[PDB]
């Protein structure tokens, strides 16, 4: 039902400000659409939330941070929709580029809307899907279950690390088999995603 | 400083420091200085 | 030493306006309409700005007449418009007789009509004193403070000769007064603004010398 | 930084200039860490 | 050598929030000249935190709030120079104007560098400055002391009211006696302010 | 108030004499007058009393010694003087010449009127100034206080050791930020000193 990362749940490290109060809400991101031909998403916060409400305005303005997250990803399809979708979230998550040499800034910090795939058989991390599983993972499919949920902790050699540096993880959404219907159905159908940071830590102002 | 100089024996440090100001001024002057510290982030205030 | 009270000290009824009807010479209107305001008079507006913030019930007397110091018998409406509810367009006009709108049918044989007036306003006290604006004519003005028109009419049916005039005298009873300001020395210009002349008058008359004493 | 919060102010016959100085110091937390022999020389 | 002004000390009203923390650091406005011919000044707050600070980040987003203030006055000044200042502060405090029609609204909310009295004698309100004295106030005489606080609790006739609109109340600072120096001394007396709000709240997002 | 160098109290080491009695009362050396352009003076005791008192007749006719000093300095300017001294004893002061060759004896043994210093940055030892406050040290500050004593116990590795070569250790005055002082005030704040040697002991007549 709930897949704790690594068998742990996130907690405080024993002055650094405990926001607590409106830093807990959901936060709802946009919803990504996905096609019979679309490919793969990922989002790599602590990221996704610079921008984004009173989390941003903490984020932006301090030196240090630590946080740990809820994430909550569901998937609205009727009956008659099949395939099935992957939801991994894989630490320190590092990309690369193609070759017929770096990638892109877009590729590295997407932002709130997410990126696609290049290649997501390999992840276009160079390392091949079949395993990735190994990382905390939950199965959303859609003839059984729509919704995949996650909390994964805070992981990091040092306690606090930088918000506009160092992207804590990331997360990967692949529809391993594709999605058909029969015609007349609605041809898309909608993903969203849902986080709730927990136990957020700041310091220098 | 003296921390200064024996700090360039060694390639890592850490911790507090202290610094304090005296005012040599005459007896009978009088003013208002204001102290501003910047955490290390960031560029030095513009006006008070 | 029960006459320096604040109880006391407001006690007195006194006289907050004169109103008229004029029906029968070149007005012919017949009726009306009486905004209450306390500050009427520049003698009892100096009294109240004493203090800021008051809370009082109020209870009024109308004593009229004709032109001659004479009364006849015949009939009278006051009636009382409440804060928020709308005014009597002309004599006839269907807002003379609602429900909500409470009145008093007295005749002028009969002694003066008497009537008590609860405390109406939203906030707990008035304000005589608001600073800033309500959401430049507005700087200062408390909403909230209106006390209703209490719209005047003469029953009898149609154009009767008779200018009749009418006083209105008010007393402030349970009255509990809060943060005290000193009273106004330089004279008034306008009904509803603090605005002073330019030139300034002295507080004190002036003598001869710092020395001499009488 | 230091910055001037008001006007500097003396009664008459008095130097119009002060001079202020400082001094640096370490915390009791102060720590250090892999001996390495310096430049200053 | 403190006047609580009506003889009570600020308090909650027993959902608003109790901001704490940061609102209750001294803010230190811009440090005014007293010359010999200068005369008055007044500031009206809750007007002169609305820029300034995580007070004014505050005022500005709540519909509705409640405060209180401790506002600290210091002159310096060397021990040659005479004069005294009254320091009063008058609580719902309306301006007047002059005629040979009201007053501009840079006079109404004078901001965080306060204002001039156009007439000292009458405070500009109408009101003659003898009998000032019967709002909380405090002497500052350049020969005995240099310092004047003030408490100045709630008070207003509703529970709540929004920062933009009523401005609680207003302080004033006129020099009655002039000032005087002999030749060679400093030619301007700094004067200084200091406010610290007490046990504020905001409702209202 | 009192500075114990390095946090002891001289004291005797258990036929050596102990002459107590009149070798315990102070002495006042001539006042050194400390001007806008002067700078520095330093002394070197125990050569400062080798003339003077009937110490000096203990010290040139004994071959060995053992002595501790409690030294006072105070310097008397009105409240309309400004500047600011530091007040040091170095322990095994050393001093250097400064080339284009040793130092002259006049510079080494300077007797009971001090020396001043040719370049006062370096303490013309060739260390910087700004670390000399690793020494035991005092501040005479003109708007504070006027004194700075100093309580100086026998260090050096022999337990004796004679006045005629060995000198155990200097003092130094240095106007760190220099005098000024307006028209028609005294031109010159004087400075004197004072010793009174303590625990002294002599041998071998």
């Amino acid at each position: 039902n709930i897949v704790l990362s690594y068998g742990e749940w996130p907690e405080y490290c024993p002055k650094p400000t405990r926001p607590d109060v409106s830093v807990n809400r959901f936060y709802t991101l946009s919803t990504k659409s996905w096609k019979t031909e679309s490919t793969g998403w990922y989002w790599k916060f602590p990221d996704v939330l610079n921008d984004t409400g009173v989390f941003g305005q903490n984020a932006q303005f301090h030196y240090l941070y630590r946080s740990g997250f809820c994430m909550h990803v569901q998937c609205n399809a009727s009956k008659f929709h099949q395939g099935a979708l992957l939801v991994a979230a894989i630490p320190e998550f590092v990309i690369a580029a193609s070759s017929p040499l770096y990638p892109d800034f877009a590729h590295t910090n997407p932002g709130k809307d997410g990126q696609e795939f290049r290649d997501p058989y390999v992840l276009d991390a160079g390392i091949p899907l079949s395993q990735a599983l190994v990382f905390p993972h939950q199965w959303i499919n859609l003839r059984t279950n729509n919704c995949a949920t996650i909390i994964m902790p805070y992981v990091n050699a040092l306690p606090f690390d930088s918000a506009l540096n160092h992207s804590n993880f990331g997360l990967v959404v692949i529809p391993i088999s594709p999605l058909k219907y029969c015609n007349g159905a609605t041809t898309e159908v909608p993903v969203t995603l849902t986080i709730a940071p927990l136990n957020s830590e700041f310091s220098g102002l | 400083t003296m921390v200064g100089q024996i700090c360039r024996y060694y390639t890592q440090w850490s911790g507090s420091l202290k610094v304090t100001f005296m005012f040599t001024g005459s007896f009978m002057a009088t003013g208002k200085m204001l102290i501003a510290y910047t955490p290390p982030g960031s560029a030095q205030p513009a006006t008070r | 030493v029960n006459e320096a009270s604040v109880e006391h000290f407001y006690s007195r009824a006194g006289l907050v306006g004169v109103v008229e009807v004029k029906d029968s010479g070149t007005s012919l209107d017949g009726y009306t309409v009486w905004p209450i305001d306390v500050m009427g008079f520049v003698q009892q507006r100096r009294k109240l700005e004493l203090s800021t913030y008051m809370r009082f019930d109020a209870e009024f007397t109308f004593v009229s007449n004709l032109s001659n110091s004479t009364t006849p018998g015949m009939l009278l409406q006051y009636m009382y418009v409440p804060p928020g509810a709308p005014k009597p367009d002309g004599r006839k006009s269907y807002q003379w007789q609602t429900a909500t709108n409470p009145s008093v049918f007295a005749k002028l044989s009969d002694p003066p009509p008497q009537v008590s007036v609860p405390f109406m306003s939203p906030a707990t006290a008035y304000q005589w004193f608001y600073d800033g604006y309500p959401t430049n004519l507005q700087y200062g003005q408390c909403p909230n403070n209106m006390m209703g028109h209490f719209a005047i009419r003469t029953v009898s049916e149609s154009t009767t000769g008779k200018n009749v005039h009418v006083r209105v005298y008010m007393r402030i009873k349970h009255v509990r007064a809060w943060v005290p300001r000193p009273l106004r020395s330089q004279a008034y210009m306008v009904k509803n603004y603090p605005t002073y002349s330019q030139t300034i008058t002295n507080t004190a008359t002036d003598r001869a010398s710092i020395t001499t004493t009488d | 930084t230091i910055w001037y919060q008001t006007n500097f102010v003396v009664p008459p016959d008095t130097p119009t200039e002060a001079n202020i100085i400082a001094l640096g110091a370490a915390q009791k937390n102060f720590t250090l860490k892999l001996c390495k022999d310096t430049d200053e020389i």
